[PDB]
């Protein structure tokens, strides 16, 4: 089962701060140590600093500048960024991993997309996408759907609630107007449509909403 | 059973705690410090014992001061360990030959 | 610090075939390296540690070679669910750090797009907006044009397209074309065309679609 749990999104203020979270489960030693990555879009992976939650002591990379502070929770295993004054250059997925001390990244994350904007959250918009009564079909339908119209990244799409996933691909957002839109789509057999539901949902961590949105044909 | 006899005894398992405390304790002091190689737990536990054996290994040293105060403790326990049962050694060999000697 | 170089940045082999990535550090770190696997959108997963000890749940085709300052990570028989970017790691000297990264690329055989186009949602227009989405699935190379028509001429503002690396299923690629108009402009032309201009075929893949 998933050993370190982080919020999908957070979103800051161009000079306010961020304290993103990383708690575990599973194996955990007086000896074990949090590690914090990273990670800016397109760019490789950069290591920020460490802990060691059983005596609180941190070390940070110094040759970048030193954004962040490192801190602990004994009781919850809950491991701590404090992440001050960013600037755009600060805008990146943050990961947190678990190391025993034997010095490569065992668990990881799944991250923190952290976005630094003026902008303000907005909850994304979803529309279906069913074909047109016009265009006849073969062995396999396309269906899909369409999320815009949200800030920021990123955002989570599922069919069925995950039990479908081949025949799946989920286009790289874009921005237009401090607004993100993106479409995902799905491709099952001819015939088990509709006469068997397909389902698009759609998370957006950084409002905490997630909608559903079944797919289906045109009146 | 002999003092001397619990006192090697007594001593080898107290260097045993020193060895990992010690391993523990370098990692500790020298992880933060630019190419500390120190870091890993299963290293310094050699490297704990190479110390504590007086035995050195090129540049596979503490570099922090608190990283070599820990390999202080190292040596130092090492040696009086080793030393303790040298003088074990010592006691046994001198009374076995009082017996010899019918003294 | 360590220095971990990894060149070529992109690698493109061929399905099937041995593919080698490799990582030099900057002065000799015994075999204190560690491979990790990032596909797109996942976070990273350790393949090899120590740079040739095996971790449990990876398949067989990966394993690791070198010492000193010379790494290898190799995959036999490379495969669709190796597409991502590799990257080694240093625990040898504090801080670690990690190389550039080295993107798997897989050549296949050429592949037609499928495609598909999608009339504004209802559920949109009832609240001021119209977006023609349409979809190139599947195709390859990933080198495609997509050309939008409104009423026989051509148009061009208001589009807005997105490409996706080359799939992790079937090594292809994929595009998204979203062409997006008022409630109005749309309640005011009859049809919407939608051309995949591919290396496969001279002619191009038209699917259209009338408000009627
Ligand atoms: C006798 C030396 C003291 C024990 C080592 C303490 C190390 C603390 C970490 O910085
Ligand atoms: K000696
Ligand atoms: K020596
Ligand atoms: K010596
Ligand atoms: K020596
Ligand atoms: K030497
Ligand atoms: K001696
Ligand atoms: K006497």
């Amino acid at each position: 089962q998933v050993q370190l749990q982080q919020p999908g999104a957070e979103l800051v203020k161009p000079g306010a701060s961020v304290k993103l979270s990383c708690k575990a489960s599973g194996y955990t030693f007086t000896s074990d140590w949090i590690h914090w990555v990273k990670q800016r879009p397109g760019h490789g992976l950069e290591w920020i600093g460490e802990i060691i939650p059983s005596y609180g002591r941190a070390n940070y990379n110094e040759k970048i500048q030193k954004k962040a502070t490192l801190t602990a929770d004994k009781s919850s295993s809950t491991a701590f960024m404090q992440l001050s004054s960013l600037t755009s250059e600060d805008s990146a997925v943050y990961y947190c991993a678990r190391e025993r001390g034997d010095g490569y990244f065992a668990v990881w994350g799944a991250g923190t997309t952290v976005t630094v904007s003026s902008a303000k959250t907005t909850p994304p918009s979803v529309y279906p996408l069913a074909p047109g009564s016009a265009a006849q079909t073969n062995s396999m339908v396309t269906l899909g759907c369409l999320v815009k119209g949200y800030f920021p990244e990123p955002v989570t799409v599922t069919w069925n609630s995950g039990s479908l996933s081949s025949g799946v691909h989920t286009f790289p957002a874009v921005l237009q107007s401090d607004l993100y839109t993106l479409s995902s789509s799905v491709t099952v057999p001819s015939s088990s449509w509709p006469s068997e539901t397909v389902t698009c949902n759609v998370a957006h961590p950084a409002s905490s909403t997630k909608v559903d949105k079944k797919i289906v044909p045109r009146d | 059973s002999a003092l001397h006899w619990r006192a090697a005894g007594a001593a080898t398992v107290l260097l045993v705690i020193v060895l990992l405390a010690g391993s523990y304790l370098a990692v500790l002091a020298e992880r933060g410090a630019p190419g500390a190689q120190l870091i890993t737990y299963p290293r310094a536990l050699w490297w704990s014992v190479a110390t504590a054996t007086t035995v050195g290994y090129g540049d596979l040293y503490p570099v922090t001061l608190w990283g070599r105060c820990v390999a202080v403790v190292v040596m130092v326990a090492g040696i009086t360990s080793f030393g303790l049962v040298t003088a074990a050694l010592a006691t046994w060999f001198v009374g076995r030959e009082q017996e010899r000697r019918g003294h | 610090d360590i220095l971990l170089t990894q060149s070529p940045a992109i690698l493109s082999v061929s399905p099937g075939e041995r593919v080698s990535f490799s990582c030099r550090a900057s002065q000799s770190i015994g075999t204190d390296i560690h491979w990790y696997q990032q596909r797109t959108n996942g976070s990273p997963r350790l393949l090899i540690k120590y740079a040739s000890e095996s971790i449990s749940g990876i398949p067989s085709r990966f394993s690791g070679s070198g010492s000193g300052t010379d790494f290898t990570l190799s995959i036999n028989s490379v495969e669709s669910e190796d597409i991502a970017n590799y990257y080694c790691q240093q625990s040898n000297r504090w801080p670690f750090t990690f190389g550039s990264g080295t993107k798997l690329e897989i050549k296949r055989a050429d592949a037609a797009p499928t495609v598909s186009i999608f009339p504004p949602s209802s559920e949109q227009l009832t609240s001021g907006g119209a977006s023609v989405v349409c979809f190139l699935n599947n195709f390859y190379p990933k080198d495609i044009n997509v050309k939008w028509k409104i009423d026989g001429s051509e148009r061009q503002n208001g589009v807005l397209n997105s490409w996706t690396d080359q799939d992790s299923k079937d090594s292809t690629y994929s595009m998204s074309s979203t062409l997006t108009l008022t409630k109005d402009e749309y309640e005011r032309h009859n049809s919407y065309t939608c051309e995949a201009t591919h290396k496969t075929s001279t002619s191009p893949i038209v699917k259209s679609f009338n408000r009627n």
